[PDB]
RNA sequence: CGCGGCACAUCCACCUUGUGGUGGGUGUGGGUAGGGGAGCGUCCCUCAUUCAGCGAAGCCACCGGGUGACCGGUGGUGGA
RNA sequence: AUGCCGUGGUGUAAAGCGUGGCAGUGAGACGGCGGGGGAUAAGCUCCGUACGUCGAAAGGGAAACAGCCCAGAUCGCCGGC
RNA sequence: GAGGAGGGUGGUGAUGGCGUGCCUUUUGAAGAAUGAGCCUGCGAGUCAGGGACAUGUCGCAAGGUUAACCCGUGUGGGGUA
């Protein structure tokens, strides 16, 4: 049977990504995985498992001017009408950390976990990051073999 | 010679004739491997039953 | 004696209770429809 | 004859609500309800064995993935080459190495890896 | 250490491990050999049939405890359809000496 | 307390002297100018009950 | 005995009107589901008999006392009186003495100056005349007892 | 497919070789209406036998057993 | 073309026939294929198929899904294809 | 044997997976089709008849069988219409 699920017996280590010239989706996937914890194989769905992911530079994640100028975001609030339609392009010019964390939980499960992994989420626009006090490790994107 | 049938799809949507003609080859289940004589009168019941066995010559 | 006295095999067959549960013979037990048959007998001459 | 036929349904009721206990609300204190439940929990134990059998595989081939990929090698090849080894090893045992002792798991692949021919062409 | 092949199934195994296995012609106190799957001492990594059919895995089965009580029954839905059965699987307990 | 017996069945049916029953054809009362010779002889006689309702008339006369 | 519909007192009347009410279509006030009401297939006073063909109760009867002869259990006693008056405590002497059982069947007659006298009041004694002679004493009773005149009685009119 | 445990037909060799059963093989076993077969359990009469105020029935809790309906033991209450 | 009747072999476990006992059904739906009724219509209705499924079949897939695709659950297994 | 590592019962259960109450009637239901507030108790395919049909066993054996009725003490012996 099993032989990581136990309370502490988890690895909190910290990942940092450099996401300037990375694709939205291919960056969400990975940090999705990697938050989880599926490239370990001490995985246990049951459990809070997975590492810190930080992103780094979110302000320069290459999209499309095809999607800027289409690829609307709607925010309902429950009211008549309310239906908050607000552009990618111009979240991109506010704040695209929050383009980036929904493109994330979108790719994350539905569930009681995926609030307690959203809680160990930390992304900011810049590349300047003051949490230096802990491990940083820099973690790059990759294809394996086949 | 002699040959090998092995079914590979079952019998559901299967009409009657096809049915009997699995059970005239002795066919009970998927993975049945069945060794046949010389093909006096199989090659109708294959031709029948193509898509729902595997025709493999075989000693 | 009386304690060593048995029926014949084969007879004696338990009478079959109807109406005692769908393991037993069924709810509707033999009637099962909702015509007439199921509440009455029609003579068999009809 | 009058029988009085408290006892022998008796035995049902306790029986069935013994059983039934832990269940909430109108569940384990009401006999006709709780017997409502034990047959949906029944037939659900009944098909839940079967796919707990099936979801241990899930669980354990994504283990095997993330492992394999620590040694850059997919869990399609990995299982390729280790059934052209022959090494009849289940993924329950396999699981367990990634664990127990990883560079076992790194000798696994190294004998996979050499056992695959050479590319994806036939 | 070593994985044993049994039953249908396979099981890790160390020196002195019991484990519970399925019902074969056994009694108490009979050392039965059981074939390999894989033998694992830290470093030698066994796989083909030099190792398989060259070692096993003796241990004596004491125990012939049964497997926990399983109650079940059927019911589909208003066709008013019960089926009610149980099983108790029968097992056997293998002290692994080797 | 007692069994009856259809009167008509005892009227019409005619048991022989094993488990047979026959019945008489006369659809020859009415009109017997266009009938042929052929038809009157089909009816004429008498014929075994049929095999579709013994299980019904043995119980009819019983 | 029991009782059913017709014979329960009243129940004529039809209470609880089918509209505006929201209750059950009672009907009646007296039927079997409700308390007091009457009783549906319910135990009939039955008078019956299974009647058995004679050669049947003959031959049962021969094969139950044939049995006691194979297994020496038929004591064809002569008399039991100390002269003409009963004398139970002597008649326990006797059969205790020479049947040694709980359960014996006693075959006198017609003859009651000693006979249905000074058997009773023994625990397991039962007695009988030999025209009377049933199955279920036999197979009840181990040790049967027999007067010279029960075997001649029985023995003629079964030939 | 594999590995073990129940069952139904047919077959092989046997014991009372179509009454009834033993070892083994093959195939079969989703199922309402409905047919058939084989059973559990409360009460009651009888027969054999028997625990039983040194504590039964009924009830409660626990631990066990049977493919199932269900059963047993322990302890407590109670007192025929 | 298929299909139907009959005939000579091969193959098959029970499938068939006859005579008896005891019932159910006697409101069908959908899809595919041929039609007709309709508007070149309908999740419409009426016909045929030894065409199937559901009805009376759980499971996997079609996001969800009685009727579509695969496949017919004796029970257990932290084993595979 | 305190406290504890490890192992195993009886509770509780974080958190993940899966999963559309029961009965009836329906071509067809989780129901927004009906019915039930809950618990205990009561309650629905049974009987007479020398009935009928069929079947299994048990008596007899070209025969079988007695009804009413008489005697007697239990329900046995007689009774040939």
């Amino acid at each position: 049977p099993t032989y990581a699920p136990k309370a502490g017996d988890t690895t909190r280590s910290w990942y940092v990504i450099d996401a300037t010239d990375v694709v939205l989706g291919r960056l969400a996937v990975a940090a999705a995985n990697l938050l989880r914890g599926k490239h370990k194989p001490t995985f246990a769905p049951n459990v809070d498992g997975g590492d810190f992911v930080i992103v780094i530079n979110a302000d320069k994640v290459a999209i499309s001017g095809d999607k800027l100028q289409h690829k609307m975001v709607y925010r309902h609030s429950g009211y008549p009408g309310g239906l908050h339609k607000r552009t990618i392009g111009e979240l991109m010019q506010r704040h695209p950390d929050r383009v980036v964390e929904k493109a994330i939980l979108g790719m994350l499960p539905k569930n009681r976990l995926s609030r307690q992994i959203q809680r160990k989420l930390r992304v900011y626009a810049g590349p300047e990051h003051p949490h230096s006090a802990q491990q940083p490790v820099p973690y790059e994107l990759k294809q394996v073999a086949q | 010679s002699q040959l090998k049938i092995t079914q590979v799809r079952s019998t559901i949507g299967a009409r009657w004739k096809q049915r009997e003609s699995l059970r005239t080859l002795g066919l009970r289940r998927i993975r049945h491997s069945v060794i046949r004589e010389d093909n006096a009168a199989t090659r109708g019941l294959i031709a029948v039953v193509r898509h729902l066995v595997e025709v493999e010559p075989a000693q | 004696k009386l304690h060593d006295l048995r029926p014949a095999r084969g007879s004696k067959i338990a009478r079959t209770r109807v109406g005692r549960g769908d393991g037993s013979k069924g709810k509707t037990a033999g009637r099962g429809t909702k015509g007439t048959r199921a509440r009455k007998q029609v003579p068999v001459t009809f | 004859a009058r029988v009085k036929r408290a006892v022998n349904a008796h035995k049902k009721r306790r029986s069935i609500l013994k059983a039934s206990r832990g269940y909430r609300g109108q569940r384990s204190r009401l006999y006709r309800k709780a017997k409502e439940q034990q047959l949906h929990s029944l037939n659900y134990a009944y098909r839940d064995r079967r796919a707990r059998k099936g979801e241990f595989r899930k669980l354990w081939i994504a283990r095997i993935n993330a492992a394999a990929r620590l040694n850059d090698i997919t869990y399609n090849r990995l299982i390729q080459g280790l059934k052209a080894a022959g090494v009849e090893v289940d993924r329950k045992n396999l699981a367990d190495i990634a664990i127990s002792d990883p560079a076992a798991f790194t000798a696994l692949v190294d004998v996979a890896r050499a056992a695959l021919p050479e590319d994806v062409n036939a | 250490y070593a994985i044993v092949k049994t039953g249908g199934k396979q099981y890790k195994v160390a020196v002195g491990d019991v484990v519970k296995v399925e019902k074969l012609e056994s009694e108490q106190g009979e050392k039965v050999s059981l074939p390999v799957a894989l033998v694992v001492d830290g470093a030698t990594v066994t796989t083909d049939a030099k190792a398989l059919a060259k070692v096993a895995v003796t241990g004596e089965v004491l125990g012939h405890t049964k497997g926990p009580k399983i109650r079940i029954h059927k019911f589909k839905n208003k066709t008013g359809y019960h089926k009610r059965q149980g099983h108790r699987q029968q097992l056997t307990v293998l002290k692994v000496t080797g | 307390p007692k069994a009856k017996t259809h009167s008509g069945a005892s009227k019409r049916f005619r048991r022989t002297g094993t488990g047979k029953i026959v019945r008489q054809k006369a659809n020859r009362r009415h009109l017997l100018e266009h009938k042929p010779s052929t038809r009157t002889r089909r009816l004429d006689g008498r014929t075994v009950v049929a095999a579709n309702d013994t299980k019904r008339v043995t119980s009819l006369l019983n | 005995s029991t009782k059913t519909r017709g014979e329960v007192s009243g129940g004529g009347r039809k209470p609880y009107r089918q509209k505006g009410t929201g209750r059950a279509r009672q009907g009646s006030t007296r039927a079997p589901q409700f308390t007091g009401g009457g009783v549906v297939h319910g135990p009939k006073p039955r008078d019956y008999s299974q009647r058995t063909p004679k050669k049947m109760i003959a031959a049962a009867l021969r094969g139950a006392l044939s049995d006691r002869a194979r297994n020496g259990r038929i004591h064809a006693i002569t008399e039991l009186v100390e002269g003409q008056n009963p004398s139970t405590k002597s008649a326990r002497a006797f059969l205790a003495s020479l049947t040694e059982r709980k359960q014996v069947l006693v075959v006198i007659g017609r003859s009651d100056e000693a006979g249905a006298k000074s058997v009773r009041n023994l625990p397991g004694v039962h007695i009988l005349a030999p025209d009377q002679l049933n199955t279920y004493d036999v197979l009840r009773a181990d040790d049967v007892v027999f007067s010279v005149e029960a075997l001649n009685a029985y023995i003629a009119a079964n030939t």
